């Protein structure tokens, strides 16, 4: 039941995000309501979180592939839908495996950003 | 390429009486009470108007001499020829009195004294009084004292009637 | 077919571009009717402000002798789609450019447009969120910043839009001379027969104390700014409603041009496919050859 | 169409259209009595105080449960949703008939009052990590249960 419910929620959110995209295109992101932008921000993470590096496309991508278990996928998407990872940066979901890889990439993103800030600070 | 001045679109100018002219006996004062570019009263005939300027209170009747008054936070009274009274409260501004029989009272804020609440006015004074005791610096104390003066004027204005 | 559906997708986007724009028309027809209250309650606050500052002077002598900085404060809208208001204001400002010109534009579009175009004259701009009503405090913020930009300024000029009617939005200018030049003119209007209409007004100010005069000058200057921004907002909403009509018609013309190409394409597609099939049918008929007829021809 | 952007204002036509557009979701066919009764309740405004998310749960309780009997408050003599043979009586006699109109309104009013008092009140008070999930699962199950 959890698998079925999660999948339907993902599909509905993606469908709604596409409709909101027209409004973002015409009116702009500013004019969207509080609820709409939360859908936008969550949906974009879903779009990037669906991507996955395959073990056979290492030459094309240049990164090691991942094998995500069925349970890990369901739990990761379930938490994302209800906003458990709203504070995680968007790009942390791009070309990764399970939720654990997302957190590691976010940590790496934070570290490099801190280094850039330190370099700017010295300047 | 010459541009119009913004006053050309305004069709209600001020009429000044030439000094070398005969006098007229006037029984009505044309009042224009204005707030934030909005007239609450417009060329409205009133018997008298009472205004509180920095020096003191002025009772303006028709034919009053040309004068400019810098108002202070205080009540303003408008009495019609019916003898009926309408009382507002102003926070500041200016009053221009013309010898032709007109009075244009432009205020930053002009609210009917009914709208103001005495219970709210009293508690607010108490809060600012505590801040004045703990007010960090001289400037902060001066600002707080400005609020208290307005509040006490409001409280005193409502207690009068 | 993809080609046919390419037009259908294109028209699908056009068909909803209209809905989003139509909702915007409704949004901007609420705020136009909400701000229509000013139409009733205007044209009376600025009566003695006219006497203070109304001086129909020449447009050359007032800018040729720019001994000190001239601080222009054009009024511009935060959001685009307003129309030609901002463009005209820029033309009005470009026409006054001087060595002694300092710009303190209002609105995000004003800042962005005037920052790029005149980059050594722009100083900084004021931005107001269109959340509350245009009040005195905002005007006082405009004036205070204007003075700090150039305290030793020959004149502070506000260039805004006057809403004459629903379809007429002209450009208006409030010019505020600094204290020194104003009190000098106020002194001449009092003593001399020149400026008769201001004689009584000027003498009624000279009688009072100076601080009162300075407060009077600042107060009426704020009112002029308040009127300009208030009018510029009403012109903005009125203009947007008109512009958001022009977009509707442009998006309707496209819908009538992409529909024809869609209906012209389906007709051609049906004809060509049918022609292909018949060509193959004729080819297979032509290649076919009838054999000798094995019938009793003699017994006829 | 005008609502999408501009902060839709919830007039009574909108307050009832949303419920109608959320009673239309279903997986299995609905018995005539259950469907007609639910539509009538939403038509007369009995669901105006019910949030759109809980409409399916409200319908499920109305059909497969009886709040009045649960709390010992039902006063109707024959009109109960567990009497599946009322369908043909409703077909012969419209809901807007004195034979059935009086009891129908009484049951709907009682069911609506009990639901708001007991269930929706608890739903709006859910603050936890597991209760929220349980509520979400319950709503989804009711969505495809009636
Ligand atoms: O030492 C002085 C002398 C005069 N003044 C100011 O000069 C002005 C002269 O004002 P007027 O001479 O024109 O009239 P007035 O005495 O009736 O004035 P009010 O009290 O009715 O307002 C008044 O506003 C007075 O306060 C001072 O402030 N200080």
């Amino acid at each position: 039941v959890d698998h079925y419910n999660v999948a339907q929620d993902v599909v509905q959110m993606l469908t709604k995000y596409r409709e909101l995209q027209d409004i973002i295109a015409v009116l702009g992101i500013d004019e969207l309501s509080e609820e709409d932008k939360l859908i936008v921000d969550r949906a974009r993470k879903l779009v990037k979180f669906l991507s996955q590096p395959f073990q056979v496309a290492e030459v094309f991508t240049g990164m090691t592939g991942h094998y995500v278990q069925l349970d890990d996928t369901i739990d990761s998407f379930s938490g994302l839908l209800m906003g458990t990872y709203d504070q995680v940066p968007e790009m942390a979901f791009y070309m990764v495996g399970g939720i654990n890889s997302v957190l590691e990439k976010a940590k790496k993103m934070a570290e490099e950003a801190a280094e850039l800030e330190k370099m700017r600070r010295a300047r | 390429h010459d541009l119009p001045e913004g006053f050309e679109f305004m069709e209600h100018k001020v009429v000044n009486k030439d000094i070398h002219a005969p006098h007229e006996n006037l029984e009505t004062l044309r009042l224009t009470l204005t707030r934030q570019d909005e007239f609450l009263l417009r060329e409205e005939p009133v018997k008298c108007v009472t205004v509180t300027g920095t020096n003191g209170e002025y009772g303006i009747y028709p034919g009053h001499a040309y004068k400019i008054v810098q108002l202070n936070p205080s009540p303003l009274t408008v009495e019609y020829t019916d003898g009926t009274t309408k009382k507002y409260f102003v926070s500041g501004g200016f009053a221009h009195i013309n010898n032709e029989g007109s009075c244009d009272v432009n205020t930053v804020e002009c609210t009917l004294l009914d709208d103001l609440d005495l219970a709210i006015a009293e508690k607010e004074l108490a809060a600012q009084q505590a801040a004045l005791g703990s007010a960090k610096d001289d400037k902060a104390k001066s600002v707080v004292e400005i609020r208290i003066s307005v509040i006490e004027a409001v409280i005193a204005a409502l207690k009068h009637h | 077919s993809g080609k046919l559906r390419l037009y259908k997708e294109k028209l699908e986007g056009y068909n909803r571009f209209y809905s989003i724009v139509k909702t915007i028309k409704m949004v901007t027809l609420a705020k136009y009717r909400a701000a229509q209250g000013r139409i009733r309650t205007r044209d009376f606050s600025l009566r003695y402000t006219e006497l203070a500052f109304s001086k129909p002077q020449a447009s050359r002598d007032a800018v040729v002798a720019a001994k000190n900085a001239l601080v222009y404060i054009p009024i511009t809208t935060n959001r685009g789609s307003c129309g030609a208001l901002n463009s005209n204001i820029v033309r009005c400002i470009d026409s006054v450019v001087s060595s002694k010109m300092v710009l303190m534009p209002v609105g995000k579009r004003g800042i962005d447009s005037f920052s790029k175009l005149y980059p050594d004259e722009f100083r900084y701009g004021i931005i107001n969120d269109m959340k509350e009503s245009m009040h005195f405090g905002y005007a006082t913020f405009v004036i205070e910043n204007a003075y700090e930009v150039s305290k030793d300024a020959d004149r502070y000029q506000v260039i805004f839009n006057r809403f004459v009617s629903a379809g007429v939005q002209r450009n208006a200018v409030y010019n505020i001379p600094s204290y020194e030049k104003w009190k000098e003119d106020l002194a001449d209007a009092a003593s001399s027969d020149n400026q008769k209409n201001r004689y009584l007004f000027a003498n009624a100010l000279q009688n009072e104390e100076e601080q009162l005069i300075r407060d009077f000058f600042d107060f009426h200057a704020a009112l002029a700014v308040l009127n300009a921004v208030g009018e510029n907002e009403l012109s903005e909403q009125a203009a947007r409603l008109v512009a958001v009509e022009g977009q509707l018609t442009n998006i309707s013309s496209l819908q009538q041009r992409t529909s024809s190409l869609y209906n012209k394409t389906r007709q051609f597609g049906i004809t060509a496919a049918l022609i292909e099939i018949l060509s193959a049918m004729s080819s297979l008929e032509g290649n076919a050859m009838k054999g000798v007829r094995r019938n009793k021809f003699w017994e006829g | 169409a005008d609502s999408v952007g501009g902060q839709q204002v919830q007039t009574i036509p909108m307050i009832r259209g949303a419920r109608f557009v959320a009673l239309f979701n279903q997986k299995q066919p609905s018995y005539f009595m259950n469907a007609i009764v639910s539509l009538y309740a939403c038509l007369n405004g009995y669901l105006d105080d019910v949030k759109v998310q809980y409409v399916k749960f409200y319908e499920y309780l109305l059909v497969h449960r009886d709040l009045g009997i649960m709390y010992g408050t039902a006063k109707n003599k024959f009109f109960y949703m567990y009497v599946q043979e009322l369908n043909y009586l409703i077909r012969f006699f419209t809901l807007n008939s004195p034979i059935l109109h009086g009891e129908l309104e009484e049951m709907l009013k009682q069911h609506t009052h009990l639901f708001l008092q007991h269930y929706q009140s608890k739903m709006n008070a859910i603050k936890s990590e597991k209760d929220v999930k349980a509520l979400k699962n319950l709503l989804y199950s009711c969505k495809r249960a009636v």
